[PDB]
């Protein structure tokens, strides 16, 4: 049995499902991004650039 | 032209107060003999400006514009009152009556919401 460090290489001779995981990892970033701005936006006091700027918060 | 509820109602017109030719620049005389009363007074809020709080540090607080969200419920019309003649010669309405209030509520950047009680009572 493949270890468990070693799963992923089932994708080395395999073009479409390795795409398929790449797919998977772009959408994941993407969505993260997505979820981190939103969080963001839900915390952030945009009322003071002044002395509240984004890089305190 | 003299129009009708039918030709008014959901335009939004119902909401404005009435207006007069580009050519009405002439004048009133007021024979300080004589007594005087405004008929139908009307007024319609074209924007609404609040007062940012200045935070602690300050230095000047500005009247940012808002955004209405109540609708064209904001004017205020057939308002009436006797329009003095002063003895320095000033005149003088004293409103008597009227739909003199409307609550508006405007929203600010933000989205906070801002209500006021939009009115002229006496
Ligand atoms: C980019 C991420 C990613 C991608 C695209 C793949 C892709 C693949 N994996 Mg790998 N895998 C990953 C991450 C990933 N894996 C991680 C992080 C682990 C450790 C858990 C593994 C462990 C692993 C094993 C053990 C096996 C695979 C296998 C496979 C293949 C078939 C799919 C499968 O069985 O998934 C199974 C994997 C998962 C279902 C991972 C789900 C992880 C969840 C979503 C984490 C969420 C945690 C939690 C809910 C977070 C929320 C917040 C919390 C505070 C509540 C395929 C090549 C299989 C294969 O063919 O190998 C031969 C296999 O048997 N993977
Ligand atoms: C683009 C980056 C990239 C890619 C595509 C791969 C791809 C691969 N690596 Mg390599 N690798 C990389 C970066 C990468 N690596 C880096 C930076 C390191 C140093 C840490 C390694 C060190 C490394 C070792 C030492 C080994 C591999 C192996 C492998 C193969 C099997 C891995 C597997 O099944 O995971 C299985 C993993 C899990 C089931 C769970 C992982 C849980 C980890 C510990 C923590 C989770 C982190 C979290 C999910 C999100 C990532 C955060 C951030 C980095 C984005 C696969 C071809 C194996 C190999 O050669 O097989 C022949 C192997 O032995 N990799
Ligand atoms: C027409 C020629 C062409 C073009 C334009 C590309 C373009 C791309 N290839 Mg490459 N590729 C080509 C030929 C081409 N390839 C050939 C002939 C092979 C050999 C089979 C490969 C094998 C290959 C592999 C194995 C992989 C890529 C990947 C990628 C993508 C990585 C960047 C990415 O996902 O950004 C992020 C994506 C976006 C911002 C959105 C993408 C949306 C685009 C506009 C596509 C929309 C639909 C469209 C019809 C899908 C077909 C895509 C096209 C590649 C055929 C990129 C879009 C990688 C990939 O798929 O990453 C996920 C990857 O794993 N390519
Ligand atoms: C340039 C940026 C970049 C690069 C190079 C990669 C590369 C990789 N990421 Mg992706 N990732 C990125 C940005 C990036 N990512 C971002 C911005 C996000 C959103 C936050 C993700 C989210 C993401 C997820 C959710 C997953 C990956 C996974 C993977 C691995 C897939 C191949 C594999 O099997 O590796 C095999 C794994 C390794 C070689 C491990 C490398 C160890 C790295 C350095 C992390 C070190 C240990 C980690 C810090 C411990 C976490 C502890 C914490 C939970 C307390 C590969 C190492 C997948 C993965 O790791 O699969 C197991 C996976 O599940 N990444
Ligand atoms: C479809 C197009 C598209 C557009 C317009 C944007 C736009 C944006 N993204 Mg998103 N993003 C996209 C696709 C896209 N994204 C995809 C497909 C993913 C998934 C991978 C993400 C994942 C993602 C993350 C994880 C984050 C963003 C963020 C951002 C913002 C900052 C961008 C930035 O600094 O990039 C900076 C990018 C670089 C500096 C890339 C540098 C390229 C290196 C140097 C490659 C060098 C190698 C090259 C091939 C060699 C070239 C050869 C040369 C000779 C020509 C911006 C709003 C950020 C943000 O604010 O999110 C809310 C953020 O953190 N994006
Ligand atoms: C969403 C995020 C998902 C994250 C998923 C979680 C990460 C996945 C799990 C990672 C944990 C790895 C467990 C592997 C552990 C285990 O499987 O080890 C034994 C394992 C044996 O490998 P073999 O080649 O024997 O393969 C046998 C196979 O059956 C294994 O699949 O060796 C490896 O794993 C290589 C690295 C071992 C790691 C060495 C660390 C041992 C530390 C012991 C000392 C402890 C400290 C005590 C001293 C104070």
């Amino acid at each position: 049995g493949l270890p468990w460090y070693r799963v992923h290489t089932v994708l080395i001779n395999d073009p479409g499902r390795l795409i398929a995981a790449h797919l998977m990892h772009t959408a994941l970033v993407a969505g993260w991004a997505g979820s981190m701005a939103l969080y963001e936006l839900a915390t952030f006091d945009p009322s003071d650039p002044v002395l509240n700027p984004m890089w305190r918060q | 032209q003299t129009l009708t509820y039918d030709d008014i109602v959901g335009t939004g017109l119902a909401n404005k107060c009435p207006t007069l030719d580009d050519t009405a620049r002439g004048a009133y005389p007021i024979d300080s003999s004589q007594t005087y009363r405004i008929a139908r007074l009307c007024l319609q809020p074209t924007t609404f400006l609040v007062k940012e709080e200045p935070k602690n540090k300050r230095q000047e607080a500005e009247f940012v514009p808002t955004k209405l969200v109540t609708r064209e419920t904001t004017s205020l019309d057939q308002i009436q009152g006797e329009l003095k003649v002063n003895s320095d010669g000033s005149l003088t309405f004293v409103e008597e009556d009227g739909i003199d209030f409307q609550p508006v509520t405007v929203q600010m950047a933000g989205g906070e919401r801002i209500p006021l009680l939009f009115t002229v009572k006496n």
